[PDB]
């Protein structure tokens, strides 16, 4: 699966007014609670690591044992391409959802051990085909604990404006022109309060 | 600023490297 996209940043004073423009000009937002949780093989190649991701908005944060009773999405997410600059982005993104008892140990099994984890707290909205987030990365309290409070890596942390689509075939020229074609009009449409680019992932 | 700490967060996801000016 290939993941084109735009990224920008947007500073803590200017969230309340971004928001609302982004409430004035997109449909949604739907708000985004996520524990993501990466695993390792056991130079390192990031791009081969599991990438767990659990909606944790759908649980009860006084369930003790809220990993067990989850659905779990895998990621494996490869670098960017370069030479793209002054265009959007693009990187691979394979996906696949996991249950049944304790999908962390079975990645475990698979000869896999744990490197980091954090939250995902934000807002999502969609236009031309495209999804737009906003958000802002956490820090449990303790590991692999979903009970507030959550903090965050600095006190000045910025919120992460990250512009996307995917499409399944990269063969599919058509696709992907036309999801390229529907980035550009979201930047546009957001360029008057956030400038979009294309960040290496 | 805020340019150097998306670049050091996303490093973070990443890769579980916490820059120095994330604590």
């Amino acid at each position: 699966m290939q993941e084109l996209y735009l990224l920008g940043v947007v500073p803590s004073r200017r969230f309340e007014a971004v928001v609302n423009s982004l409430s004035k000009t997109l449909d949604g937002p739907k708000t985004i609670l996520e524990f993501w949780v990466v695993y390792r093989p056991k130079p390192r190649q990031p791009d081969s690591w599991l990438r767990l991701c659990s909606n944790i908005e759908s649980h009860d944060e006084t369930d003790t044992e809220w990993s067990k009773n989850t659905q779990w999405s895998m990621y494996l997410e490869g670098n960017s391409e370069p030479k793209r600059e002054d265009k959007c982005g693009i990187r691979p993104v394979n996906r696949a959802k996991l249950t049944n008892g304790s999908v962390t140990e079975f990645v475990e099994k698979m000869g896999y051990e744990f490197s980091h984890e954090y939250i995902i707290q934000g807002l999502e909205y969609f236009f031309f085909d495209t999804t737009v987030r906003i958000y802002q990365t956490l820090i449990p309290s303790q590991q692999r604990s979903i009970k507030p409070p959550f903090h965050p890596m600095n006190e000045e942390q910025p919120w992460i404006l990250h512009v996307y689509t995917h499409v399944a075939d990269a063969s599919n020229q058509v696709a992907m022109a036309k999801a390229e074609a529907n980035l550009t009009k979201v930047k546009t449409l957001l360029s008057a309060f956030c400038d979009l680019k294309n960040v290496r992932l | 600023n805020a340019n150097q700490m998306l670049t050091d967060i996303l490093s973070f996801m990443k890769s579980g490297k916490r820059a120095a000016a994330l604590e």
